[PDB]
């Protein structure tokens, strides 16, 4: 039990990993499609997780998938306004959308985003990329947005993957790493595949509540440094 | 330089960027049926910056531009009685694909203006996307997909998905026109976009590229009419396909 094939949290399916984070005895799924939700607590405190489950379609979201975690974050965000202090925890293993329904996964993935922003006038919402797909597309975009973005060694986090890349912009011009993020401070912890470190650090950033002055919010910042 | 430019001259009455801009940004205050709004365009900039920005692409300086020209008008407004609306305009081919993009989190950037837009429509202000062109992808996420209302010119070159004709032909090793045609969620038109329910309205156009005195007052109009509806009203994207209803009702009755 002391060993990483037995404390790995990357090793962990979608599920597995939405189990393993929520208070043992507290873990209920809802919806019994590629993306879990399930209600429970946090050391204590009422939550909802959805994770996409990376080994099924890349993670590609659609109609359903993308409805999953919109209206959990919605509903997330009625609890507040009645005075129930829910938290949303987010596990993005994600590519895209699915071709088949890109237009629906596409406008799914704007409600996830305006539910990000919604809920985040009450509670935090935390990201954890752990890998080994990562997150990429619509879905970096509502990372980009959450208040707190957790990655793993194994993670990649990112717009464009790389074979889109290299096939709009060249094989070479003349980067995406969970480390990477971290250093360009674009990730706000970088954690061992472990997963009582993980769970721990979910619970830290819950705890520690809405940032003052989170990444969206310093676009002048980021437009002087650019013009350097 | 493109329909985004046509179509924010025509709209707004200016052509050149604001002094603080990226050039590759056009906004305007104005007024529409009395009502104070402000015209935000992504445009053509050959001269940006960023190599992989120069034709039209959402990229770092438009994604950080957007987040900074919304939250100007959100500060301004928040003791005003009347909100500003905010009128996007939008004809953007894609996000900027590249390797300096991703390094400097090109996905961050677009998330500042995707959180502007949200929060300026949370906060009150009417949010209009005005599709006039392409609306692809993180482009889209960034400029216009946050709208209170979406209005679509019916024109074959307006298109919204999430991935180029190009890559997903690339994808499915293709042709695809064909194959997507009678898929409507994976169709690139506008008629199939328009039965997901995702817009508010659609607006036939004389000369689309450069509208007629006649197309301006149609749209005009249309304008007026989305601010009219907006206004004192629930605060919710557009948007807000039995599937997904089926889902929120099954999540509200498990919760």
């Amino acid at each position: 039990a002391r060993l990483l094939a037995l404390r790995s949290f990357t090793e962990l399916g979608a599920r597995q990993r939405a189990r393993a984070l929520l208070d043992a005895g507290s873990f209920r799924e809802l919806l019994d499609d590629g993306v879990v939700v399930a209600r429970g607590l946090l050391d204590g405190q009422p939550a909802v997780l959805a994770a996409i489950e990376g080994a099924f379609q890349g993670g590609s979201l659609g109609e359903v998938s993308g409805a999953k975690i919109a209206g959990a974050l919605e509903l997330a965000a009625e609890d507040n306004r009645n005075g129930v202090p829910t938290r949303a925890l987010l596990l993005l293993e994600t590519g895209g959308v699915r071709l088949q329904e890109a237009n629906l996964g596409l406008a799914a993935i704007a409600e996830i985003q305006a539910a990000i922003v919604d809920l985040q006038r009450y509670q935090p919402v935390v990201a954890v990329i752990a890998g080994p797909v990562g997150c990429f597309g619509g879905m970096s975009i509502a990372a980009g947005l959450c208040s707190y973005v957790l990655v793993t060694r194994e993670a990649r986090l990112g717009l464009n993957g790389p074979q889109v890349i290299e096939q709009e912009a060249g094989i070479a011009e003349y980067l995406t790493g969970g480390e990477q993020r971290f250093a360009s401070g674009l990730a706000d912890a970088y954690l061992a595949d472990d997963l009582d470190e993980v769970r721990t650090s979910v619970l830290a950033y819950f705890a520690k509540g809405l940032p003052a002055r989170p990444r969206c919010r310093r676009a002048e910042d980021y437009l002087r440094r650019l013009g350097d | 330089a493109s329909r985004g430019l046509a179509w924010f001259q025509a709209l707004a009455g200016s052509l050149a960027p604001r002094p603080g801009d990226p050039a590759s940004l056009r906004v305007a205050d104005a007024e529409l049926d009395g009502y104070p709004v402000r015209f935000l365009a992504v445009v053509p900039d050959p001269d940006n910056p960023f190599p992989r920005a120069r034709q039209g692409e959402v990229g770092l300086l438009e994604g950080w531009g957007l987040a900074a020209a919304v939250d100007e008008a959100l500060e301004a407004d928040r003791e005003a009685p009347r909100k500003r609306a905010l009128l996007a305009i939008v004809d953007v081919p894609s996000q900027a694909y590249g390797r300096r993009e991703e390094a400097l989190g090109i996905h961050q950037a677009l998330a500042g203006a995707v959180d502007a837009y949200a929060r300026a429509r949370l906060a009150g202000h009417p949010l209009i996307g005005l599709l006039v062109g392409k609306a692809m992808s993180g482009a889209f996420l960034a400029h216009g997909y946050q709208a209170n209302r979406l209005i679509a010119l019916h024109d074959p070159g307006v298109m919204v998905h999430a991935m180029g004709k190009a890559a997903a032909a690339r994808i499915t090793l293709r042709e695809l026109e064909a194959l997507a045609a009678k898929v409507p969620p994976m169709a690139y038109d506008i008629d199939s976009y328009a039965s997901l329910g995702l817009l508010w309205r659609t607006l036939p156009v004389e000369t689309v590229e450069v509208p007629s005195t006649a197309d301006l007052v149609r749209v005009r109009t249309c304008l007026g009419e989305a601010l009219a509806d907006i206004l004192g009203g629930p605060r919710d994207l557009g948007g807000r396909r039995e599937a997904s209803a089926r889902v929120r009702r099954l999540l509200r009755e498990q919760w």
